[PDB]
């Protein structure tokens, strides 16, 4: 069939009405980012020459074709601790919860970790590590930042981010009550932090409902992890090419290198064992090249994740959709099998009322526009309300401000202004 | 058919007819014996990078070795999860990493002198006096300036690729 | 590490230089214990040959072959091998020999 | 050490040209690496050959060397970019973005050049000192609960005051400071006071 694009849904739009929302909803979003990849690292003589002494004289007729291949892969192991580094390296302390979960009856007990785990990782973590899953000269080297070390900076990061907010990341850790934080985050998306407190509880819920939901989704959906799953795959993919290319002849009569040793003069092995290394090294390029341009993508990648982690974790984003959809307001890291997860918590609003609006209303002949928000009308009476939660209060002069008068705004309105 | 390895018992239950046994690379993995018609399997004789741990020749020609991936079996020893180390003193104090080894283990040139290596330090330990009804507000400040270096342009290398290959 | 990098200075890091691999001590050559000898003598040095188009074949199987002699005759005006060499056939197996 | 982001950057490149330099003196399989002793050696039916072995050699260490700049390159491109929005964003404005432009509240940049590089100071504003303060998210006055319009309310102990997030600077807490919303009986953990009217 021809896909569709979506469901069609027109907006009835008029010259003079405003859809307020009046209910929102607090929901959280995973982003999943590749950090780091497999540090491989090939022994070129003993994967082109194995135990032959012959084939490594021959070997050392292409100078540092070996060498350097050894070189750019060096520079990928390092720079792949170089990326688990700018990711979860940028706290200069380790940070710590307090025994009482007192947040306002916001629950971060699935985000924290769990001290009765061999490893202090919290339980979406352990959720995470469950879902994503020779003797040629190959080798894998270990990342110098082991799965604790990076749980323990994930640690460190969510608790920074919980217990003070954005000041650890600017530079000292400040305490600050957690509906405090909330409320200034709630001020950064142009809601007054009345609307926090007043709804705390119905936030709380929503919130603890939205992590619940999470855990169900990763702990559901395999196909969640697949960015990072399919890394894994490459890597895998790429050993796999690598070690069946030592079964291809490459034009030569064997490609047992000892066979042909065993077989032949060197008037003839030579020339057998110059085919062989022509195919092996020309494999080796190929397999280098990919992993340069793959290393270069996920370097790509680490940068992306740094700058969330910066500009989300650490502080508040207000760049559109750079953080989840909707308002963002906050965002936890966590960790992940070569990458890192980001579940945001963001402010989306839910229900709407259609209202009439005005750019301004007259009083005695002055034009006045509101220092914030909108004037609205629910058809008899006007009010002054935030921009993007339903709050109608009485238009008074300390509400709006006078520039002009009624004949120079267009659509402007007759009302009252309370003078307090 | 010749080769290097370790040959050892095994229990790969080959048909009366095959004689060789093969890896995804082709080599030769297993063999049965022509005088007693017993499975021996071929185990290259081990091996693994090296790596020198050394703090510049500039200072100091004393260098530890790293045997990657390997027991201290086959080859002042401390055994990590990045290789056998030998040469380095394994010190408990924790550090900030210097020259890194890997799995958490990091190496030093320190105190007379010699190499260390230690489980690297991850930061200061500072617990938050978090209350819900305390805040902390500061009442001092400094400006601070901070420098960041960013790579722009590379040499602009230009090769006469005829010249070059036949001159 | 200075022959790896190029250089008579090392700047301060970890270098992977090279591989540890434990060296064999000794060889060990097995081969099933037979002492017949190949019948190459009436082979080569038989009375009478057959005619191209009906050329004989005989099979060898199971015997010790001494290619020695073969290789050190100079009786014979061609000798021209092809897949395998001369000197590394008197250590080499085969399932069988087509003669 | 503070500039080898760019030392390396030279270093790079002249390791890739030493390397395609040196490549120049194996034999790829010939009689010899110098092509003129192949020539002034053998014959055109050999030569050829010996030649055309050198050719594959020489092409082959070429194509690796162009393959290795253009990621270089690329990787470059990438840096050079971040270093263009930096410049867009960090000196021509004010950054809001956190740790783009260094660690602490953004203020300005300063650009200067460097071989191969820029080189950014950047100059930000980081709190110093900070005194425990008791607060509390409301206070009530006639059983309405006042909040603030821009700041935090703090206590020594004993007064209560109005006071901007980032500083301490205490004000008297006056109906010019905080707006009503609500009563007493919604806000959790509301305390008591006075707001001065003015
Ligand atoms: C805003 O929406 C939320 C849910 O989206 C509403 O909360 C529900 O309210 C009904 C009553 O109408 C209860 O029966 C549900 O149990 C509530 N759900 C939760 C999770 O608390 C909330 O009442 C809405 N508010 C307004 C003003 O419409
Ligand atoms: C936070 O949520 C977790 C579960 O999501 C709560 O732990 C549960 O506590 C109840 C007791 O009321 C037990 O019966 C459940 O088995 C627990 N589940 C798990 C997974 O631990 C935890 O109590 C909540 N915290 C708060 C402060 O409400
Ligand atoms: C628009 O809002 C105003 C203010 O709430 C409404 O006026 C009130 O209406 C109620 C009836 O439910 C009366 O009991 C109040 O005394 C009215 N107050 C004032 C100041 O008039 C008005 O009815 C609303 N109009 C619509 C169409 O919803
Ligand atoms: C809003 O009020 C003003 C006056 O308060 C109205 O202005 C009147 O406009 C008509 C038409 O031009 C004139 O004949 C009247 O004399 C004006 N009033 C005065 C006092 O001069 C204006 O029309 C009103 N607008 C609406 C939409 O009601
Ligand atoms: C804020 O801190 C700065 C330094 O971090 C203080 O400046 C110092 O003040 C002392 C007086 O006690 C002088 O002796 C020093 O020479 C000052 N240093 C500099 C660099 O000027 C400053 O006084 C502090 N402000 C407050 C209000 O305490
Ligand atoms: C909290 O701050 C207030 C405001 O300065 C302090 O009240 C003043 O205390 C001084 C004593 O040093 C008196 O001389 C002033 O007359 C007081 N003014 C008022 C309006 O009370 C108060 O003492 C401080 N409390 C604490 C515990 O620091
Ligand atoms: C803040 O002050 C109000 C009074 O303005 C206190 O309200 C009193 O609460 C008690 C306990 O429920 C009642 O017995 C009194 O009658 C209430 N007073 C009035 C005037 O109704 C309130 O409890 C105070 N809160 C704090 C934290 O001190
Ligand atoms: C607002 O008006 C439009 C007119 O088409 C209507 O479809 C929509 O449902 C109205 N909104 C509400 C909340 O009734
Ligand atoms: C809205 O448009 C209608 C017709 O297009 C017009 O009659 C009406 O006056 C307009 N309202 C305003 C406020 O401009
Ligand atoms: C070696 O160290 C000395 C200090 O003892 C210093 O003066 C010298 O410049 C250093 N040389 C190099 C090449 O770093
Ligand atoms: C090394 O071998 C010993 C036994 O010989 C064993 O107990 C130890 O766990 C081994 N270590 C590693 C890293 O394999
Ligand atoms: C380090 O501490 C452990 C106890 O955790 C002890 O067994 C070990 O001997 C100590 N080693 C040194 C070198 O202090
Ligand atoms: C071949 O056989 C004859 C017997 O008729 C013998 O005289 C001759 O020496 C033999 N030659 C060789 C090379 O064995
Ligand atoms: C605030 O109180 C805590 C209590 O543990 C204390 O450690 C901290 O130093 C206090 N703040 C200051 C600025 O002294
Ligand atoms: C703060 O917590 C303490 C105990 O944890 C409790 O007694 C006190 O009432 C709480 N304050 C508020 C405002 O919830």
């Amino acid at each position: 069939y021809t896909m569709s694009l979506g469901a069609e849904n027109s907006v009835a739009y008029s010259n003079n009405s405003i859809a307020i929302p009046t209910n929102f909803t607090i929901s959280v979003t995973t982003e999943i980012l590749p950090v780091s990849m497999t540090k491989t690292s090939v022994d070129c003589t003993m994967y082109i020459c194995g135990d032959s002494t012959e084939c490594s004289n021959l070997l050392l007729q292409y100078g540092s074709f070996c060498t350097q291949l050894n070189r750019a892969l060096t520079g990928i192991a390092v720079e792949q601790d170089k990326n688990t580094q700018e990711v979860f390296a940028q706290v200069k302390q380790i940070y710590k919860t307090p025994p009482i979960k007192d947040f306002g009856g916001f629950n971060f007990s699935q985000i924290l970790p769990d001290p009765s785990k061999p490893s202090k990782r919290s339980f979406i973590e352990d959720l995470l590590f469950n879902k994503v899953t020779k003797f040629n000269g190959l080798t894998v080297l270990p990342p110098l930042l082991t799965d604790e070390m990076i749980a323990q900076y994930t640690s460190a990061l969510l608790a920074g981010t919980i217990t003070s907010g954005w000041t650890f990341g600017a530079g000292a850790a400040l305490q600050i009550p957690f509906a405090m934080q909330m409320a200034y985050r709630f001020n950064g998306i142009g809601v007054t932090q009345n609307v926090l407190y007043e709804n705390q509880k119905l936030i709380a819920n929503q919130f603890n409902s939205a992590i619940g939901k999470i855990q169900d989704s990763l702990s559901s959906t395999a196909s969640a992890l697949g960015k990072l799953q399919d890394v894994v795959n490459q890597n895998a993919q790429a050993l796999n090419t690598l070690v069946k290319q030592l079964s291809s002849n490459f034009g030569a009569i064997s490609s047992v290198l000892n066979d042909i040793l065993s077989r032949l003069d060197p008037p003839e092995a030579e020339v057998q064992i110059d085919r062989l290394i022509t195919g092996r090294l020309q494999s080796l390029q190929t397999y280098v090249t990919q992993q340069l341009i793959r290393a270069a993508e996920i370097r790509a990648s680490a940068n992306l994740a740094a700058t969330k982690m910066s500009e989300c974790v650490l502080g508040q984003s207000k760049r559109v959709d750079f953080c989840g959809k909707g308002y963002h307001l906050m965002s936890f890291p966590q960790s992940a099998p070569h990458g890192v997860v980001f579940l945001h918590v963001t402010y989306v609003p839910a229900q709407e009322k259609n209202f009439t609006t005005a750019p301004a209303i007259c009083h005695d002949g002055k034009a006045h526009f509101p220092r914030e928000g909108v004037f609205v009308s629910n058809g008899t009476h006007w009010f002054v309300t935030q921009r993007n939660f339903y709050e109608p209060q009485i238009i008074t002069t300390d509400n709006t401000f006078v520039s002009g008068n009624c004949d120079v705004v267009i659509g402007i309105v007759n009302n009252t202004v309370y003078d307090p | 058919l010749t080769g290097t390895g370790v040959l050892t018992e095994s229990n790969k239950k080959f048909l009366p007819f095959q004689q060789f046994g093969r890896d995804i690379a082709d080599t030769t993995d297993a063999v049965r014996d022509p005088q007693t018609l017993e499975i021996l399997d071929i185990t290259p004789c081990s091996f693994g990078g090296v790596s020198v741990i050394t703090p510049g020749t500039n200072t100091s020609n004393q260098v530890a070795v790293l045997y990657q991936d390997v027991n201290c079996t086959e080859v002042n020893v401390f055994q990590t999860r990045a290789g056998c180390l030998i040469g380095a003193e394994h010190v408990n104090n924790s550090y900030e990493c210097d020259i890194p080894i890997g799995a958490g283990i990091c190496a030093s040139y320190q105190t007379s002198q010699s190499i260390i290596a230690y489980t690297m330090s991850l930061g200061a330990e500072n617990s938050v006096a978090y209350s819900n009804n305390s805040i902390a507000i500061p009442t001092n400040f400094t400006i601070s300036v901070t420098t960041e270096i960013l790579p722009v342009s590379m040499t602009k290398t230009s090769v006469d690729c005829t010249m070059y290959i036949c001159g | 590490t200075k022959c790896t990098l190029k250089s008579f200075t090392v700047e301060k890091g970890i270098y992977q230089t090279s591989n540890f691999r434990v060296q064999p001590t000794e060889s060990i050559v097995r081969f099933p214990n037979i002492t017949n000898l190949c019948p190459f003598g009436e082979v080569f040095n038989a009375t009478r040959f057959a005619s191209v188009y009906a050329w004989n074949r005989k099979r060898i199987s199971n015997c010790v072959a001494d290619y020695s002699v073969l290789y050190n005759s100079a009786s014979f005006s061609t000798f021209k091998c092809y897949g395998v060499s001369p000197t590394k056939l008197n250590d080499l197996c085969f399932t069988n020999v087509y003669a």
